[PDB]
């Protein structure tokens, strides 16, 4: 299932966290902060 | 800077066979009229005026109580 | 060029086949327009052929 | 013994034994409640009284599929008043014709002689002058004009965008170094600037924090947030409204009892309005920008007064079957799958709901 366009997605565990992005979210204003804005 | 809807004209009452709307003549005068009127006011209304939003600037008035 | 008028856009005003005074009511049996009860009345009880004539002097027709 | 609920109707019916003969029929329903009273009238759920017109369903057959639900819901009370006294002029503050006071009045007393409009305001910023203050207190003469021509609602829904930084400078500008630093333009706002309710927040012994919280957390902890309600309202009615028959009266009605900017103040943005902001190349702030309207209290009640039937108040409104439970539960230890007989056959369907709202086995 391909993922929502528009939640962001954060995930922790033993090996730390990251966050994901949407492909939808790149090239938006909130791309702006994981240096893939507009 | 006042401005009121009197109605909907009377020509299109028959848009449609029913509908909820009310149809009024064409206005029969001049479409522009010029007229001088004296208003009184007093310094009390305007104590009140200043005082707090009056009329349609405070619809929650419509909550009473405070 | 002979070719030289269009129809109207404004709505119509409504007016009743019998007796030409304004008509509220359209019966939904005929298709007449008619100004009241009385006029209804003669409507609802034409000679068969008449309703036809009463369209056909506004130029509507059944067919 | 028979539980309140079958007790109380079980008693009225059988009151019926002093007035009439019957007795068969009497006594039949005397078996009905002292089996399940349930099987005489059916628990299901329930609101107060309406005291209000609404439109009924008047079939079910002719209705189909899908069908427009109107907000029927209208007040009995009913305030006939003639459109010469609330269309043409008889409200003194509506301009039009007749009443021609209403336009001269509201242009000149909320803004050519009134002092908050900026132009007045800018003739009174020095010195001595009545708004001298305005240098410092963080308003503009902009958002002292909105703040004194907004309503309580409307200036509250504009709170709702505002950021604290006040309270972040209390964090940051500490030092003797900083001064206690404080932008000269927001110099009167002293308590702002100067309130242990944002410190708490941000050191780590959460200490006065919960200190400051105790009326909240106690009335959680004591389950009052969760615990059935044990009264409500016996009537309900929607607001009496006035009937005129006029066009104007019901635009004015829709504009004012279903007004739609509070009513998107109190439910927040709508969902293009967040795709839109979501996916587009630069940040715009929304209206309101969220939804102004208050969790409910009650976490379970929420903003009606419908309840809805517990299946352990089903469970207790028998005798019987609250004695059964006790019983099948022991049962059931005993090694036991449920097996029972009956003498109505109706009382077979509450049992199967009872044992799969139990889930125990037959």
């Amino acid at each position: 299932k391909r993922p929502d366009p528009m939640m962001i997605r954060w995930v922790n565990n033993k090996m730390g966290s990251v966050v994901a992005v949407p492909e939808e979210l790149l090239g938006t204003h909130a791309g702006v902060v994981f240096g893939a804005g507009p | 800077g006042a401005c009121k809807r009197v109605g909907r004209s009377d020509a299109y009452a028959t848009e449609f066979d029913l509908e909820a709307e009310e149809y009024v003549p064409i206005p029969k005068g001049e479409v522009h009229k010029k007229k001088e009127i004296v208003q009184d006011v007093t310094l009390h209304d305007l104590d009140v005026a200043n005082a707090r939003p009056q009329g349609g600037q405070d619809i929650i008035s419509m909550m009473g109580q405070l | 060029t002979n070719i030289e008028s269009a129809p109207s856009l404004a709505p119509m005003k409504h007016y009743c086949d019998v007796t030409g005074l304004p008509a509220p009511y359209l019966d939904p049996k005929t298709r007449l327009r008619y100004h009241n009860k009385e006029i209804f009345a003669m409507i609802r009880n034409l000679p068969q052929g008449m309703g036809e004539q009463f369209l056909e002097a506004r130029g509507a027709h059944t067919v | 013994e028979l539980s309140y609920r079958q007790r109380a109707m079980y008693q009225s019916l059988r009151n019926q034994i002093s007035i009439m003969d019957t007795l068969m029929n009497l006594v039949m329903q005397f078996r009905k409640v002292c089996n399940h009273p349930d099987l005489f009238e059916r628990a299901d759920t329930s609101s107060p009284f309406f005291c209000g017109h609404f439109a009924e369903t008047g079939s079910f057959l002719r209705e189909g599929t899908n069908v427009a639900l109107g907000y029927s819901t209208r007040s009995l009370v009913e305030y006939r008043l003639p459109r010469l006294i609330w269309c043409d002029g008889g409200r003194l503050d509506k301009p039009g014709p007749g009443n021609l006071v209403a336009g001269f009045r509201s242009k000149y007393l909320n803004h050519m002689m009134n002092i908050w409009t900026p132009e007045n305001i800018r003739s009174s910023l020095e010195g001595i002058e009545n708004f001298t203050w305005l240098r410092f207190v963080d308003t503009s003469l902009q958002e002292a004009y909105r703040a004194s021509h907004t309503d309580v609602f409307a200036r509250a829904v504009d709170l709702a965008s505002k950021q604290n930084r006040l309270g972040h400078m209390q964090i940051v500008y500490d030092e003797p170094e900083d001064k206690k630093w404080t932008p000269v333009h927001a110099l009167f706002q002293i308590c702002e600037r100067e309130n242990p309710k944002a410190v708490a927040e941000i050191t780590t012994e959460g200490v006065l924090r919960d200190l400051m919280n105790i009326a909240r957390v106690k009335y959680r902890e004591l389950g009052l947030c969760r615990l059935e309600k044990a009264a409500r309202p016996r009537a309900s009615a929607p607001p009496i409204e006035v009937v005129c028959d006029s066009r104007s009266a019901v635009i004015e009605r829709e504009n004012i009892m279903f007004h739609p900017a509070m009513r998107k103040a109190l439910f927040g943005p709508t969902p293009s309005e967040i795709k839109e902001a979501s996916f587009g190349p630069r940040p715009v702030t929304l209206y309101p920008p969220r939804a102004l309207l208050p969790a409910p209290d009650h976490d379970k009640q929420r903003f009606t007064n419908i309840t809805v039937p517990s299946m352990a108040r089903f469970v207790t409104d028998s005798g019987k079957l609250a004695k059964l439970d006790e019983l099948l539960r022991e049962l059931k230890e005993g090694g036991h799958r449920v097996l029972l007989y009956f003498q109505m056959t109706r009382m077979i369907d509450l049992m199967e709901e009872y044992l799969t709202y139990r889930n125990y086995k037959y």
